[PDB]
RNA sequence: GAAGAUGAUUAGAGACCAUUGUAGUCCACACUGCAAACGAUGACACCCAUGAAUUGGGGA
RNA sequence: CAUCCAAAAUCGAGUAACAAUUGGAGGACAAGUCUGGUGCCAGCACCCGCGGUAAUUCCAGCUCCAAAAGCGUAUAUUAAUGC
């Protein structure tokens, strides 16, 4: 792109070789405020960007009416990183460009476990999870190997992104409003790490934030 | 620690942090889950350097249970004195 | 009134756990409620518990380490069997890996895992994650 | 009346036939491997789903169960034959990693071409049906004949053949 | 809600048996008034003798004229209307010709822009009417 | 004060309004059981936090 | 059905005339920024909707799509339905 100037601590570190992966940023909870943080760390040839929806919205005005376009982006790596944008712009290309920014901010990692057969690398979600936006709520159920992605084409996409290849699913409520279904499905795949399991606990040690360690070089950064 | 294979090899992207107070997994998503680092002190008021660490969850600032738990954590490690 | 002793106990535990509280009180006591707690304390989900004596009915008190996520009760005590371990373990639990259903048998009170091992089914009791 | 011979379907059409995702992954096969029509792609799908059903059911079971023991060895044995899986496989999770191409690949039509006895799959389908191929010494004029791992190395030609 | 007791069974059963009578997708099967009402007797098709050609209007949003046929049913001696479902094939139906009659689409609601008519004429004199339309066969007057 | 009567209002008006007036409005003994009979929230039981009051009893 | 066109002796494709059809192409739903004709008429349309001379839906041609020696239509029944 055009030449870039970080206004973020993280941004500086990422432009240097200090933070070299998403993991570091995630592990000590910090918000991503610049999409350029994603592009630098995760190289292109792993990232994919699809537009799940583009639709007109209308706002009422006396006589003629102004119009706009909502759209969704979806983004991520098949290595277990996903992130869903949605944004609004008064023209087509506007809302498109805007979506992809927001999407790369909202990126979250994915835990994949097993069904109770352990071979290779994860093919299955570690547990049942649910996510809800509007009246729709999705129930992701873990499936045995070779099941394939058993869901509708709308979530099939969203699951392919997140590296889940074996699942069984069902939805509830009004599912024929597209937008609500997307957000729902995504909140599901978050909830994995949000749930405490015996395998994880051992009172795993914490250490200093990248920010703190690199404080000196951020001071120098400011200059 | 973490998910393993039958070959014993870790499959996880990361192993999330512990909130010492509730022993629950701090998510990446929670940005209210703050890591408080206090610097220890010895005789003659010399800092040992930052050694100890606490981690608080983002579910403890939605009703401000934070203060309460920090005290029970601290007092147990002899950091805060009680009579 | 209460028509299941278990239901009265394990809705105090679940609620308390969702609030992160590190001890809970339990109003009644039974021989049954003891055994249920015992299981989970071995597998590491409870620190300790005390039974206190009022010489009418006891008041259990438990120390939560926050390692639980739910403790349920299967109220009608439906019949599960050697094949039908599979059925329950899928349907009410989020996993087959760390889901624990607890059952009653003539032998005693035990996990499904140990039930299969000794090859006796029975009527279900409760469950936890 | 008094007929005691069974009928069964061997092929079925997947739900929602106008999915443009499914269409891609159909044509890709049927053109490449020279298949007549979509019916063939489905025929293998059925038999694969079948196999994968029992394998799933076995996998569920605790160790040292009779269903697990007996019928486990059988499923594995018949994927060693036909060369779908190798003899380093035993899990009954390997069996669930089988997909549609690995079946089609071992049909006579493709095996003929791949062994160097034709110049295309289309061309090898003719070579079969003009009665000028064999599978050891037995003339087979069916392109959907699945060829053993042993007997794909003894294909030769028919003894009725002007090309042999 | 519901009852979870061990001997609760009979209350459950009797509850369902009551509440299925609030379903119209139960009635439509089990009740023989529905069968009786249907002009074919619930059979796939029936035959009838053409009485009269009846021009039928259309509803307000789509103004058109529709060609329909007043037919009498041999089986039950009921009268019915049906639509001619091809362009310019009113000709190929004439009075007192035997004719077959079918349902069309949704069979509990009348088709749009033709009120009261769920019935389309497939075959005239056992000849396929489609065959006459897109020429293959010619109508017998034989 | 329904009904009814009379005067207005109005294009039309027992109308809404004004002056009247019967049943009814009250009580006793019989019926009726039809309300937005609403908190549109069935009954019993357990767990569940923040602050300042009120209504009864008891305690220092 | 199979095996064969001599074992001494027995047939035969090149437009390979030995020539594949039935339903679709606005949305749902795979496939037309087409060309002529019709102009709220004729008709299409399970449903949403098309047609008032500027028709992506009608009536024709070409083009392309799905299934295929099978493909449409009707009615019942089951799945879809945690209606």
């Amino acid at each position: 792109k055009e030449e870039w100037v970080p206004c973020t601590k993280l941004g500086r570190l990422v432009k240097e070789q200090k933070i070299t992966s998403l993991e570091e940023i995630f592990l000590f909870s910090m918000p991503i405020k610049e999409h350029q943080i994603v592009d630098q760390l995760i190289k292109e040839s792993d990232m994919r960007d699809e537009l799940m929806l583009i639709v007109p919205v209308q706002k009422a005005t006396s006589a003629g009416q102004r119009t706009r376009f909502k759209a969704f982006n979806i983004v991520g790596d098949g290595n277990g990183h996903i992130g869903v944008g949605a944004r609004v712009g008064k023209e087509v290309s506007l809302a498109i460009r805007a979506s992809m920014i927001a999407a790369k901010l909202n990126v979250v990692p994915i835990r994949r476990g097993y069904w109770g057969n352990k071979i290779g690398e994860p093919h299955t979600i570690p547990m049942k999870v649910t996510g809800k936006c509007g009246s729709v709520s999705v129930r992701l159920i873990p499936a045995p190997r070779g099941a394939g992605i058993v869901a509708a084409p709308v979530p099939k996409k969203i699951l392919e992104f997140a590296g889940v290849e074996d699942v069984y699913t069902s939805s509830c409520g009004n599912t024929r409003t597209r937008g609500n279904f997307i957000m729902a499905t995504f909140y599901a795949l978050r909830k994995t790490y949000g749930f405490l399991t015996p395998d994880l606990w051992a009172e795993t040690e914490v250490s200093r934030d990248p920010t703190d360690e690199h404080s000196d070089f951020l001071t120098m950064g400011s200059k | 620690i973490g998910t393993y294979n039958e070959e014993g090899v870790n499959v996880d992207l990361y192993i999330p942090r512990k909130c010492h107070a509730t022993n629950n997994l701090i998510t990446s998503y929670d940005h209210s889950a703050v890591q408080i680092a206090i610097a220890n002190v010895d005789a003659n008021g010399v800092l040992n350097g930052t050694t100890t660490t606490f981690c608080i969850a983002g579910y403890l600032r939605r009703q401000a249970e934070s203060d309460h738990a920090i005290n029970h954590l601290a007092i147990s490690k002899g950091i805060i004195r009680i009579k | 009134t209460m028509m299941s002793v278990l239901a009265n106990a394990l809705r105090c535990i679940a609620s308390a756990e969702r609030r992160g509280k590190r001890q809970v009180l339990i109003r009644p006591s039974s021989k049954v409620v003891v055994k249920f707690l015992q299981v989970m304390q071995k597998h590491g989900y409870i620190g300790e518990f005390e039974i206190i004596d009022d010489h009418r009915a006891g008041k259990i008190v438990v120390n939560l380490n926050g390692r639980l996520n739910k403790c349920g009760a299967i109220c009608p005590r439906f019949d599960c069997t050697t094949p039908d371990f599979e059925k329950w373990v899928k349907n009410i639990l989020p996993s087959r890996q760390f889901g624990f259903v607890v059952l009653t048998t003539s032998l005693g009170i035990m996990d499904h895992e140990e039930a299969r091992a000794r090859n006796t089914g029975g009527k279900v009791l409760g469950f936890f994650y | 009346m008094r007929n005691y011979n069974n009928f069964n379907r061997v092929w079925k059409a997947p739900r929602r036939p106008f999915e443009k995702e499914r269409l891609d992954r159909e044509m890709k096969l049927c053109g490449q491997y020279g298949l007549r029509c979509k019916r063939e792609i489905w025929r293998v799908n059925m038999t694969l789903s079948k196999m994968r059903r029992t394998a799933r059911l076995l996998l569920t079971l605790p160790e040292n169960h009779p269903r697990r023991q007996l019928e486990g060895s059988a499923i594995m044995r018949r994927c060693h034959d036909y060369g779908f899986l190798e003899e380093e496989k035993d899990k009954l999770d390997y069996v669930l990693s089988l997909t549609v191409p690995d079946i089609l690949e071992r049909r006579l039509q493709t095996v003929v071409f791949k062994h160097g006895l034709a110049k295309s799959v289309h061309h090898a389908r003719v070579l079969i049906l003009q009665r000028h191929i064999a599978v050891a010494k037995q003339i087979v004029t069916i392109p959907s004949f699945i060829v053993r791992v042993s007997s794909e190395h003894h294909i030769a030609f028919a003894d009725a053949s002007p090309f042999g | 809600t519901k009852a979870n007791g061990q001997h609760a069974a009979r209350k459950l059963v009797r509850l369902r048996r009551k509440n299925r009578w609030a379903d119209k997708g139960w009635k439509k099967s089990h009740t023989f008034v529905a069968q009786k009402a249907n002009p074919f007797g619930g059979s796939s098709h029936a035959k009838g003798i053409v009485l009269e050609k009846i021009g039928v209007g259309a509803k307000q949003p789509n103004s058109a004229i529709r060609k329909c046929v007043r037919v009498q049913l041999i089986k039950n001696d009921k009268k019915i209307i049906a639509f001619v479902p091809n362009d310019g094939c009113l000709h190929f139906i004439e009075e007192n010709d035997e004719v077959l009659v079918s349902g069309f689409g949704r069979s509990g609601h009348a088709v749009g822009d033709i009120p009261g008519v769920r019935f389309k004429i497939v075959k005239v004199s056992n000849v396929g009417l489609y065959a006459l339309y897109r020429q293959k066969k010619e109508k017998p007057r034989n």
